[PDB]
């Protein structure tokens, strides 16, 4: 279990995917030419895992970038980290999908899908052990959401034996109003609930809730929202990039917060909540269980926990980490199920992100999440109800039954949370 | 002269095997390369250490051991630490993906791929065997590999060696220091499976010893490093009949004979003491009669349950150091005016005794301070039921709501084994209560 | 039949079509199989200058589709502010609601469009009108925690 092979999708999937590189790179002690010139070893003992070693000992993501839209192609090399792509792991389009998930999915996106699986296979053969796959894209539009699910399918037939894990941008009115989103995130979800094992929901709601009520930015933009996911998405790697204590791999982190199968959508969260240009354990601990730092519109006192686990990063005690993680646990009971006993694991990590002394990274897999699916749902049945702009997926292929299909499977996955959140341990 | 073979598995096992086989070398005189100059015949021999040291024509002792892992990290640090010219590098097996905390994986799909394999090389083992009485096997119960990959094993071990004593170290689960949730699941299911295949299986409680730690040796958050020490401690004062001259639990029958009553309560608890910190090198030097007394607190013990609770069906005492016979009849003669001494009336009363005149050996590096005398206890008790129940009740909470199950179910498993595992350990906790 | 074709150049945004249709006899109020007429259409696609065009020509504001639905329904559910504000300068029936129980106030509000909130509440959108469910627009910014939702429906 080492190398992960990331594939970033369109629009969202792309610059949320650069954001990654660039600030994974920064703690590795990696350079946009791709040579390491980090002060601790502790930098390369993992490397390999998201890493490709080339000659002259540079270090080349096993990164595969994909759009429909080709100008996408250029906002990417055009970046900090832009050059340190490989110019061969560039499969690119000529015409857009136009946030249709149709196009992506059936007709314009299908054409460009089996030049991607060539440059997945290359990468996934040059692998010691292939652990699985990491996609970044957005639900809201055409080709992160369309396409990308397509590529999950297609790479879930050929690899059927490894893991599959997204980060998925959920959409909101406040920052994108295009109406059209939750009928593209409602036929992902119903995509995503079948062909992943883990998916980490990162929503846009949540994101510009923080930016405006807690950061004070009366105005957030794209820049601003990326913040938050990329500090996010560095600590969820965490323990996939530093050795630590544990050996953890995307299937050890699938057997212990997974305890059922459709069950897989985890709300991450972090602290300190921080801006751009602009702490104790008790208070790290607190904040990280806080519903103003979950990345998922929700409240997490309107559910119970099914399974946690939490990365301290940075120097600290771990006796007092061990103690603070057991107070809160204790005062607030009544938000763990008592069904899954030792439910909360913990990692420590030495290395902590930029600009932090300490950190901590919350990922859990509460019943509160229904709340999210919820809100899609209700926009959705609004616009289905009408059956406003319907012509644009059914001539592109599609059937209005998979509409009927998706709002079905999505209504049935939040009655399975509130299955779990209402039983007893007897 | 009759070897034993000592098998590790997984992580627990590997590790844990590393700190006794460092321990063994010290308790002998060999040397990390294998040499041994007290050793006057080169090149072979009839010795008791001979049952778990072999030679080469260079004078070179070593181990009748086998360490097994479906990855290779942990044992790629005994191949580059202090002992790796110790063991036939043959003996040391890796794979490359390991079974992820599930039975299942190490049992049916990643552990299949490497048991014919580990199977050869054990033979390689044996082949070189005048007269093998058997199987030491060390393993975590948790872990995927230490619960699904040593059930395979222990079943073609049956197979293969069918007239041939096997012996468990196993490690029960502590919330304290544990890797998955699904921990209960792993240990009921290779519970199961093994019970048929093992004939004694000494449990050693994380919990235990992680309050023995925090308690007896000041040490705020131990490590496995600190816990590992301790074990080894206590697995060799439970080898020692083996490897050296003795009156007592001298091959592995005679642990069937004394402590196994029955053939499915074989899970002895063993009792160590003392157990004093290295920095407090002055300390006062403890009576066998407070040795003694110290076997029946329930403080250190190494499976955490309560003996004042449950009956005896057998006690065996065994003693290390400037111990006096006199003084151990005298001690035991007091403990037996004491109400908590319960045995079964169908068993006798008897207390077995067995004393090695060499005080215990301390490893350089280690937290325990040196004692002229040490005891470790081994005694069959209906209380141990207790550490059955407490796995049970976790089982249970998550198998009620068939929670984690799939992931079991996807790796070539049937839903109906977790039942029939949990049957079966149902039937175990009513066979303690009809004991008593 | 000109009914039809008027019908598929309001959805399209077909403005010179519009003005010749309308004048050799094109039935302003034609309805499609579910009772859309062309202003329910040039509402939904927001084409804001033939609205105002069949306004001046005897569309009625307050036509309903087989669900009830009025141009205003569905003007506030895709998220056009100008032509709402224009059908309510028109006549629009703020309160109008469809075989759901959902007023335009309702469909603003689930589907994020602040702006056109405040516009409907201005013209005297009832907060108090439920839905077939029984919730009112304050019963779904607080199920749905939106604060700014619910801040400006307890202005
Ligand atoms: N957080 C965040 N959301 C983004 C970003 N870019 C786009 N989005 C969201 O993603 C959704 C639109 O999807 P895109 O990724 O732009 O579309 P696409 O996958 O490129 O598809 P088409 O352009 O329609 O073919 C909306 O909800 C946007 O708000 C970004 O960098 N950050
Ligand atoms: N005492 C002690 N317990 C250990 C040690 N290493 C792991 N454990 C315990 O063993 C259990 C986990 O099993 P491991 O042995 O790590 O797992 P494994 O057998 O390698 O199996 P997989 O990694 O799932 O393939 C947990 O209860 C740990 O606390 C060790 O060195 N000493
Ligand atoms: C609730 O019980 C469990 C939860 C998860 C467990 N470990 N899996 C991982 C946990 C991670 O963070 C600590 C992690 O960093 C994100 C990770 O990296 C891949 C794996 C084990 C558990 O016993
Ligand atoms: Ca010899
Ligand atoms: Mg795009
Ligand atoms: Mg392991």
């Amino acid at each position: 279990m080492r190398e992960i092979v990331h594939i970033q999708a369109g629009q969202c999937g792309n610059q949320i995917g650069a954001k990654f590189w660039e600030v994974i790179s920064d703690e590795h002690g990696i350079d946009p030419t791709g040579s390491y010139h980090g002060d601790s070893d502790l930098q390369l003992e993992r490397i390999n895992v998201y890493y490709n070693e080339a000659t002259g000992n540079k270090y080349v993501p096993r990164a595969i970038l994909v759009d429909l839209e080709p100008g996408t192609m250029d906002s990417v090399r055009s970046g900090p980290f832009g050059q340190i792509f490989r110019p061969d792991n560039f499969v690119f389009g000529q015409s857009g999908a136009g946030n249709n998930w149709a196009k992506g999915h059936y007709t314009e996106g299908a054409e460009l899908v089996d030049s991607v699986l060539d440059v997945v296979r290359k990468e996934s053969e040059s692998c010691d052990c292939l652990q699985g796959f990491q996609l970044t894209h957005s639900l809201g539009g055409g080709t992160g959401s369309g396409m990308g699910t397509l590529l999950i399918s297609k790479i879930r037939e050929e690899y059927p034996d490894r893991i599959m894990n997204t980060f998925s941008v959920m959409p909101s009115p406040k920052v994108s109003d295009t109406v059209v989103e939750p009928y593209n995130a409602t036929l992902s979800v119903h995509q995503l609930v079948e062909n992943t094992d883990e998916t980490y929901c990162i929503d846009n709601e949540a994101l510009y809730d923080i930016c405006f009520r807690t950061l004070k930015l009366t105005t957030p933009t794209y820049g601003d929202l990326n913040h938050l996911v990329s500090a996010t998405m560095s600590g969820v790697t965490t323990c996939l990039r530093f050795p630590g204590q544990l050996n953890a791999d995307l299937r050890k982190l699938a057997v212990n917060m997974v305890p059922f199968p459709r069950l897989h959508f985890f709300m991450p969260g972090f602290a300190p909540l921080t801006s751009r240009g602009s702490l104790t354990v008790p208070e790290l601990t607190q904040q990280m269980f806080d519903s103003k730092n979950m990345m998922a519109a929700c409240d997490p006192r309107h559910g119970r926990y099914l399974t946690v686990a939490a990365i301290f990063r940075g120097r600290m005690s771990m006796k007092e980490v061990d103690e603070q993680m057991l107070n809160v646990q204790n005062k607030n009971s009544s938000y763990f199920v008592e069904w899954i006993p030792n439910n909360v694991k913990t990692a420590v990590c030495d290395i902590p992100p930029r600009g932090l002394k300490m950190s901590a990274t919350f990922i859990g897999n509460s019943t509160a999440i229904q709340e999210l699916f919820k809100r899609i749902s209700e926009q959705f049945t609004a616009m289905f109800r009408r059956k406003a702009f319907l012509h644009w997926y059914t001539g592109e292929g599609m059937d209005e039954m998979e509409f009927t299909e998706a709002e079905s499977n999505m209504n049935d996955l939040v009655s399975e949370y509130q299955q779990y959140q209402d039983a007893t341990a007897d | 002269m009759r070897e034993c073979i000592s098998i590790h598995v997984g992580q627990a096992g590997v590790q844990i095997g590393n700190a006794c086989w460092e321990l063994y070398c010290l308790e002998h005189g060999i040397q990390p390369d294998g040499q041994m100059p007290s050793d006057k015949t080169i090149g072979g021999g009839d010795d008791s250490f001979n049952t778990f040291f072999s030679e080469t024509g260079a004078g070179k002792h070593v181990p009748r051991a086998v360490f097994v892992d479906l990855e290779p990290t942990v044992i790629d640090e005994v191949r580059t630490g202090t002992y790796r010219q110790l063991f036939h590098p043959e003996q040391l097996i890796t794979g490359k993906e390991d079974a992820a905390n599930n039975y299942a994986r190490g049992h049916y799909t990643i552990g299949k791929e490497i048991i014919d394999l580990v199977l050869d090389r054990i033979r390689k083992l044996a082949d070189q065997c005048t007269g093998l009485q058997g199987f030491l096997v060390f393993h975590s119960f948790g872990g995927g590999t230490g619960s699904g990959f040593t059930s395979l094993l222990m079943e073609r071990l049956s197979v293969d060696y069918g007239k041939k004593s096997k012996l468990e170290f196993s490690i029960y689960p502590a919330p304290q220091v544990s890797t998955a949730v699904v921990e209960p699941y792993n240990s009921i299911l290779t519970t199961h499976t093994t019970l048929e295949h093992s004939d004694c299986a000494f449990m050693v409680d994380n919990e235990a010893i992680y309050d023995i730690c925090r308690r007896n040796l000041d040490i705020e958050r131990p490590t496995y490093t600190n816990l590992n020490r301790l074990i080894s401690q206590i697995v060799s004062s439970i080898t020692a009949s083996l490897r050296f001259d003795g009156a007592l639990n001298v091959d592995l029958t005679e642990f069937q004979t004394n402590l196994v009553p029955y053939p499915r309560i074989h899970f002895p608890l063993a009792t160590y003491a003392p157990v004093i910190s290295a920095e407090k090198a002055y300390h006062e030097q403890l009576s066998v009669a407070e040795i003694t007394n110290a076997c029946f607190e329930p403080a250190n013990q190494m499976v955490k349950c309560d003996p004042r609770h449950g009956k005896y069906m057998a006690c065996c005492l065994l003693y290390r150091g400037d111990v006096v016979p006199k003084d151990v009849n005298a001690a035991i003669a007091t403990i037996k005016t004491k109400r908590s001494i319960q045995f079964v009336d169908w068993c006798p009363t008897g207390f077995k005794v067995g004393i090695n005149y060499q005080p215990p050996t301390v490893v350089p590096g280690g937290d325990l301070a040196k004692v002229q005398r040490a005891v470790c206890m081994l005694s069959n008790t209906t209380a141990i039921a207790e550490a059955w129940a407490r796995l049970d009740h976790k089982f249970d909470l998550m198998y009620a709501k068939r929670a984690f199950v799939h992931w079991y179910v996807g790796e070539g498993m049937e839903e109906g084994e977790f039942s029939e595992a949990r049957e079966d350990m149902a039937a175990l906790e009513k066979d303690y209560e009809e004991v008593g | 039949d000109l009914g039809k074709k008027l019908l598929e150049a309001a959805r399209a945004g077909q403005d010179d079509e519009v003005r010749i249709l309308m004048a050799n006899g094109a039935d302003v109020n034609a309805t499609d199989a579910s009772g859309l007429t062309p202003l329910h259409l040039a509402a939904t696609y927001g084409h804001l200058e033939i609205v105002e065009v069949l306004l001046k020509h005897g569309a009625d504001v307050n036509a309903i589709d087989i669900m009830g639905s009025t141009p205003l329904h569905l003007a506030a559910l895709i998220g056009h502010l100008e032509i709402v504000e224009v059908l309510l300068k028109h006549g629009a029936d703020v309160n109008a609601v469809d075989t759901w129980g959902d007023t335009p106030l309702h469909l603003a509000a689930i589907m994020g469009h602040l702006e056109i909130v405040e516009v409907l509440l201005k013209h005297g959108a009832d907060v108090n009108a439920q839905d077939k469910f029984g919730k009112t627009a304050f019963d779904i910014s607080i199920d749905n925690g939106n604060e700014d939702l619910a801040e400006i429906l307890q202005k």
